RNA sequence: AGUAUGGGAGAGGAUGGUAGAAUUCCAGGUGUAGCGGUGAAAUGCGUAGAGAUCUGGAGGAAUACCGAUGGCGAAGGCAGCCAUCUGGCCUAAUACUGACGCUGAGGUACGAAAGCAUGGGGAGCAAACAGGAUUAGAUACCCUGGUAGUCCAUGCCGUAAACGAUGUCUACUAGCCGUUGGGGCCUUUGAGGCUUUAGUGGCGCAGCUAACGCGAUAAGUAGACCGCCUGGGGAGUACGGUC
């Protein structure tokens, strides 16, 4: 997965802007670190929100 | 949050579906946890005993 | 030599002259060495929290390889450069050509 | 750094065989160029201790080896550590 | 004076007070009322029942500004918040929003060390 | 036991840059009697305008959610993002060397926190200290302030319940259920199921143990080398010596 996959990046992401555990949504951990990485990767570079 | 209200929405209702929200986002119980400082050990402490409760919950729920 | 993938903002008014910075940008890269392998450029996109008290800018991607006086020289130009506001370099393994997600 | 190149040079050079990779003259000149080649990291780099335990696992394997090779022939151990430039 | 027809409800509720401040929107306050105020004095300030008095307090004052829909934005721990929320609405406003904006750090500032009572 | 070639996972280390939330202070706009604190209070702050709220600046320190009985490291330890330099580990098949090994008295390297030296920095917290409470007394636990210190650069110190209270290496000895990184096989279209390997957990047969318990990550069955013990105090103390 990459930052560019934004719907797929708020797929993942609840409505105040924080990560969901991988305990709610079955994902492996290896996808889940990548995930992460992506997601604070596009609040960097601002096409999502830290919070909110 | 940002509960909205309906045009039909009463006040009571409003604020009860506001509580459930807040509980939900559980905001509360980090500004618990900002309000003293706990010492690493004790959080380890507190981490290690969480995990056998959750795996002791685990294995009751499979037998 | 190695890949590199680079994102830039860029003020929406001063997105009249993009031309001219990725000319000279990809110019320079390719008198020194390297090519060019992708140049993407997603518009002017609304943003999701103000930078500067700025609400919108332009995004223009490169997927390039070079040598390390070429990214020295790259930072240096983007960081005194004052239409950019924002930038990311990630290193790349392989070459990346296709055409990426949300370019459109 | 050292790349294939680099490598497969010194270990042509020094082979004792076809597909000699094994050998205790390729080992010894292998790892003299990774020592002679990580010294300028050292230089720049001086509180790097994790690193320079590798290092040392370097020089002691090195060691190793030189004493082995001075066990099984003499003639060899000193053409090797005359090529290498080795002071012992 | 000025005449507001919407405004904001700010509640800012703790372990020992409770403090309802009446705004217009782009911040700037038009009144404001606090337990102490109304008697409550010392350990009283937390009780729910003067958050809510000082909650109606707040309220009819603002009504002499004159403006009936508001937004709430609660604020702290504490109780008397949904006390404080439900006044508001006894008093005759239409509450418009209802939000929880607590500050949160992301690890910054060292807290205070912790009480051996 | 080691070497070459392909592939993989990681808060492993060092240097530099950079992003967002929050605390404090400063200037300003709105606005007016309290705020703060406790078991209850008081010290303290405020009518030259506090607290609350809105906008804008300065500075320091730490990285929410992901996050895990998870991962990496010899141990001490290591968590935002990016680049540069760099160590180790896992995995497949060939090829190569041909016992090149294990342990290790002296020795040497690293080694939390507190502390020391020189120069910087200083938001928050906070030994010493000051004031207010409680108490027969309070020197403390509670409250309001607060210096060293905590941070950075360069060195020293060499100690911890530095703990799995379990030295390192090798081989063998029922099973059952998890989890992390790989390899292979089988279903049949994509998600599953069997094996094998290196880690990390929970039960448990035999065996062992004073008992508690351990039980392929042994405290079982054996081998190689090292360290240490010999009733409780006096005492990790005195004298001598090294640093």
């Amino acid at each position: 997965i990459d930052y560019k996959d934004i719907d797929t990046l708020k797929q993942y992401i609840t409505e105040n802007g924080k990560i969901v555990p991988s305990r709610i949504t079955g994902t492996k951990a290896r996808y889940q670190r990548q995930l992460a990485l992506a997601i604070k990767q596009a609040r960097y570079l601002s096409l999502i929100p830290y919070t909110d | 949050p940002q509960v909205k209200l309906k045009e039909g929405e009463p006040v009571d209702v409003a604020i009860r579906r506001f509580k459930r929200s807040c509980e939900k986002a559980g905001v509360l119980a980090d500004v618990r946890k900002r309000e003293f400082y706990e010492k690493p050990t004790q959080e380890r402490k507190r981490k290690k005993a969480a995990a056998v409760k959750r795996y002791q919950k685990k294995l009751a729920r499979e037998s | 030599m190695r890949h590199y993938e680079i994102v830039l903002l860029v003020h929406p008014d001063q997105s009249d002259q993009v031309v001219g910075m990725v000319e000279r940008y990809i110019s320079q890269i390719k008198e020194a060495d390297g090519q060019i392998h992708r140049l993407e450029d997603w518009g002017r996109r609304q943003l999701a929290y103000p930078i500067n008290k700025i609400h919108k800018a332009h995004y223009i991607l490169m997927n390039v390889e070079c040598g390390q006086s070429t990214l020295d020289e790259l930072e240096e130009l983007f960081r005194y450069n004052d239409a950019i506001i924002r930038n990311l370099i990630i290193r790349r393994e392989h070459a990346i050509t296709e055409e990426s997600l949300l370019a459109k | 750094a050292l790349t294939n190149a680099d490598r497969a040079e010194i270990i042509a050079k020094f082979a004792r065989a076809e597909n000699d990779t094994g050998s205790p003259e390729v080992q010894v000149a292998l790892l003299t160029a990774q020592i002679n080649d990580l010294q300028g990291h050292f230089k720049a780099h001086k509180h790097d201790h994790h690193s320079r335990r590798g290092l040392i696992r370097m020089v002691n394997q090195r060691r190793k080896l030189l004493d082995y090779l001075n066990g099984k022939d003499h003639e060899r151990y000193t053409a090797l550590i005359g090529a290498l430039g080795l002071r012992r | 004076t000025r005449t507001v027809s919407e405004g904001v409800a700010h509640i800012h509720a703790s372990f020992n007070n409770t403090i309802v401040t009446i705004t217009d929107r782009q911040g700037n306050a038009l009144a404001w009322a606090t337990s102490g105020g109304q008697g409550f004095r010392g350990s009283r300030k937390s009780t729910p029942f003067a958050a809510q008095v000082a909650a109606e307090v707040a309220g009819k004052a603002a009504l002499d500004y004159g403006l009936k829909n508001l937004d709430v934005l609660v604020k702290g721990p504490g109780p008397g918040r949904e006390s404080a929320v439900r006044a508001l609405g006894a008093v005759g406003y239409k509450i418009n929003s209802i939000t929880d904006v607590t500050p949160i750090p992301h690890n910054g500032c060292r807290p205070p060390k912790k009480r051996r009572v």
